[PDB]
This record gives C-alpha cells, structure tokens and sequence, in this order.
C-alpha cells in the first residue's frame, strides 16, 4: 500500500497484476523471502535490496 | 541491523627503499694548438719543388 501510495505521488503506476496469486518480496533471482520467519531469521541487513 | 566486524592488527605493506646517488662528472673538452710551422714550411718548398 505504501508502495503504491508513494508511486503515485512520483506520477508512476501502481503494482497490479492478473490471475490467480499472491504479492511477496524477492530477491534478484526471483527467489521468495520465507512468509512465516523474522526478517532477523532470514538474511536481511541493512542497506540491502529487494 | 548489522553484520559484526573486528579489525584485526594491520598487515605490513610493501616495503620502499631509499636511494643517495651522486652523479659522474663530465667529460673534458681538448686543448687548441698551434699548427706545427717546421712541417707546413717543408710542404710549401715540396709543391713549389713540383
């Protein structure tokens, strides 16, 4: 939601997509962060990207 | 959130070598001469005996 709050005011599209699915974050091969773990489970740090 | 890190003692670095240089001294110009008369006097009488 803030995603697509903030792309509005930069005058962009917001995130949409068709079919049958889910939104979830990404790392730069595609792969799926785990849905049910800590970011501090997982292996995030700051100043990465997503 | 960050990742730890412990600097450890610095590892030594390339080691540079001064250098005193002194340098050679020129080399030394000839002495002029006078042209040897008791030989050009003998040439003018050989020609002149021609």
């Amino acid at each position: 939601k803030v995603v697509n709050s903030r792309l509005r005011e930069l005058g962009e599209a917001p995130l949409e997509a068709t079919g049958r699915g889910r939104w979830a974050l990404c790392l730069v091969d595609g792969a799926p962060l785990r849905a049910t773990q800590s970011l501090t489970e997982q292996d995030v740090y700051d100043g990465d990207r997503l | 959130m960050k990742r730890g890190f412990a600097r450890p003692t610095p590892e030594k670095p390339p080691v540079i070598k001064p250098e005193n240089i002194v340098l050679s001294t020129p080399l030394s110009i000839p002495p002029p001469e006078g042209k040897p008369w008791w030989l050009i006097v003998v040439g003018v009488v050989v020609v002149g005996l021609l």
